[PDB]
Protein backbone atom coordinates (compact mmCIF):
# COMPACT_ATOMS: atom_id res chain seq x y z
CA UNK A 1 0.00 0.00 0.00
CA UNK A 2 2.85 2.43 1.04
CA UNK A 3 5.59 3.70 -1.65
CA UNK A 4 8.29 2.92 0.07
CA UNK A 5 10.56 1.85 2.94
CA UNK A 6 9.93 4.55 5.11
CA UNK A 7 8.21 8.31 5.35
CA UNK A 8 9.58 10.72 7.06
CA UNK A 9 7.21 13.27 8.74
CA UNK A 10 6.82 16.87 7.17
CA UNK A 11 8.05 19.92 9.07
CA UNK A 12 5.24 22.92 8.99
CA UNK A 13 7.21 25.46 8.38
CA UNK A 14 9.75 25.80 5.92
CA UNK A 15 13.60 24.33 6.67
CA UNK A 16 15.17 26.45 8.30
CA UNK A 17 12.93 29.24 9.32
CA UNK A 18 13.69 30.50 12.57
CA UNK A 19 10.69 31.07 15.57
CA UNK A 20 10.06 30.83 19.21
CA UNK A 21 7.29 30.89 22.21
CA UNK A 22 7.26 32.17 25.44
CA UNK A 23 8.48 35.45 26.98
CA UNK A 24 12.03 34.58 25.75
CA UNK A 25 11.88 36.10 22.45
CA UNK A 26 10.03 39.93 23.52
CA UNK A 27 12.92 40.25 25.95
CA UNK A 28 15.54 39.52 23.04
CA UNK A 29 13.78 41.94 21.03
CA UNK A 30 13.97 44.33 23.97
CA UNK A 31 17.77 43.68 24.41
CA UNK A 32 18.31 43.88 20.89
CA UNK A 33 16.95 47.64 21.28
CA UNK A 34 19.62 48.14 24.53
CA UNK A 35 22.52 46.71 22.31
CA UNK A 36 21.44 49.44 19.96
CA UNK A 37 20.59 51.96 22.38
CA UNK A 38 24.05 51.79 24.55
CA UNK A 39 26.20 52.90 21.51
CA UNK A 40 23.79 56.60 21.56
CA UNK A 41 23.86 56.81 25.03
CA UNK A 42 27.33 58.44 25.83
CA UNK A 43 26.65 60.62 22.33
CA UNK A 44 23.50 62.44 23.92
CA UNK A 45 24.38 65.99 25.09
CA UNK A 46 26.80 69.13 24.34
CA UNK A 47 29.11 67.13 25.83
CA UNK A 48 29.01 63.71 24.12
CA UNK A 49 30.99 62.13 21.17
CA UNK A 50 31.24 61.37 17.56
CA UNK B 1 64.78 86.75 23.82
CA UNK B 2 61.01 87.24 22.83
CA UNK B 3 59.99 87.91 25.82
CA UNK B 4 62.50 90.74 26.17
CA UNK B 5 62.48 92.40 22.93
CA UNK B 6 59.30 92.99 21.17
CA UNK B 7 60.68 92.65 17.67
CA UNK B 8 58.70 89.23 16.79
CA UNK B 9 61.01 88.53 13.29
CA UNK B 10 63.83 86.26 15.15
CA UNK B 11 63.41 82.29 14.26
CA UNK B 12 65.59 79.56 13.82
CA UNK B 13 67.81 79.57 11.38
CA UNK B 14 68.38 76.22 9.50
CA UNK B 15 71.37 77.33 7.57
CA UNK B 16 74.03 78.05 9.89
CA UNK B 17 73.86 81.38 9.56
CA UNK B 18 75.31 83.41 12.31
CA UNK B 19 72.61 85.76 12.81
CA UNK B 20 69.03 84.45 13.93
CA UNK B 21 67.63 88.15 12.64
CA UNK B 22 65.45 87.54 9.44
CA UNK B 23 65.45 90.94 8.21
CA UNK B 24 68.97 90.00 6.57
CA UNK B 25 67.88 86.48 5.59
CA UNK B 26 65.43 87.32 3.02
CA UNK B 27 62.35 84.96 4.00
CA UNK B 28 58.85 86.04 3.83
CA UNK B 29 55.81 83.72 4.38
CA UNK B 30 51.96 84.97 3.74
CA UNK B 31 49.31 85.59 6.46
CA UNK B 32 46.61 83.28 4.97
CA UNK B 33 48.86 80.21 4.75
CA UNK B 34 50.19 80.23 8.10
CA UNK B 35 46.78 81.22 9.35
CA UNK B 36 45.36 78.16 7.65
CA UNK B 37 48.02 75.70 9.82
CA UNK B 38 46.15 76.89 12.82
CA UNK B 39 42.92 76.81 11.72
CA UNK B 40 42.61 73.67 9.61
CA UNK B 41 44.34 71.51 12.39
CA UNK B 42 42.52 73.01 15.70
CA UNK B 43 39.36 72.62 13.40
CA UNK B 44 40.31 68.93 12.51
CA UNK B 45 41.48 67.77 15.77
CA UNK B 46 38.33 68.52 17.43
CA UNK B 47 36.46 65.74 15.32
CA UNK B 48 39.18 63.69 16.08
CA UNK B 49 38.93 64.08 19.45
CA UNK B 50 35.22 63.31 19.96
CA UNK B 51 35.21 59.95 18.54
CA UNK B 52 34.12 57.28 20.74
CA UNK B 53 32.82 54.77 18.78
CA UNK B 54 35.28 52.87 15.78
CA UNK B 55 33.88 50.25 13.09
CA UNK B 56 35.84 49.04 10.47
CA UNK B 57 34.14 46.76 8.12
CA UNK B 58 36.97 44.38 6.74
CA UNK B 59 36.99 44.42 2.85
Amino acid sequence: MNFGSQTPTIVVLKEGTDASQGKGQIISNINACVAVQEALKPTLGPLGSD
Amino acid sequence: KQLKEKISNIGVDCLGYGSNDMKELFVVDPFIGKKQQILLATQLCRMILKIDNVIISGK
